[PDB]
C-alpha cells in the first residue's frame, strides 16, 4: 500500500 | 482438480466480463465501467480515483487501438502492470 | 470493498506460483528454462499440453524472452500469462 496512475502456441481440449 | 495459477487467470476474465457487461458494449470497458472496476476491485493497490482528469489519464494509457474503451486485451496488459508494481512489494 | 477481491487475490497468487519456482535454481528472481518448464507442465496442466520436447522449452523461453539473459523475469512471466489467458478468453 500503495500506488497510482504510473503506467509503463498450445492450449488444449478443455472446459 | 484446477491450480492457483489457472483459477487465477479465469478470476481475470470473470472480472472483466462482470464489469464490461455492465454498459454499452459488453465485451469492453468504457471510462465509467474501469473507473468502478478499480475502485471496486482494486481498492488495496490502487487509490481510489476521483477525477474525470484521472480516469481519463488511465484510459488513454490503456487504449492501443484508439477506440476510447478497454477491450480484454488491452485489461490484461492493465493486470500486467499492476501486478509488477506490487511484485516489488512482495 | 474492504475484503481483498477475486482480482486482487488473482494477482497475489501469480506473484506466488512465480516466486514459487523462480526461487529453485539460481536466481531466485528469475525463472531458467528448467523452472518455467516445471511450472507449465504442473500448474497449466489443463490449459496447456505437458513439455515433453527440450525444443518446445526453449522455443517458449525463446518468444518470452526481451531482455535476452536466457531466462524469464517477472515482467516477462506477466506477458506469457496475458498471453496464455487471452487464447482460453477466445473460448467466448
Ligand atoms: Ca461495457
Ligand atoms: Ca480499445
Ligand atoms: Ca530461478
Ligand atoms: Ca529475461
Amino acid at each position: 500500500a500503495m500506488a497510482a496512475t504510473y503506467s509503463a502456441r498450445r492450449v488444449r481440449k478443455l472446459p | 482438480h484446477m491450480s492457483e495459477l489457472e483459477k487465477a487467470m479465469v478470476a481475470l476474465i470473470d472480472v472483466f466480463h462482470q464489469y464490461s457487461g455492465r454498459e454499452g458494449d459488453k465485451h469492453k470497458l468504457k471510462k465509467s465501467e474501469l473507473k468502478e472496476l478499480i475502485n471496486n476491485e482494486l481498492s488495496h493497490f490502487l487509490e481510489e480515483i476521483k477525477e474525470q482528469e484521472v480516469v481519463d489519464k488511465v484510459m488513454e494509457t490503456l487504449d492501443n487501438d484508439g477506440d476510447g474503451e478497454c477491450d480484454f486485451q488491452e485489461f490484461m496488459a492493465f493486470v500486467a502492470m499492476v501486478t509488477t508494481a506490487c511484485h516489488e512489494f512482495f
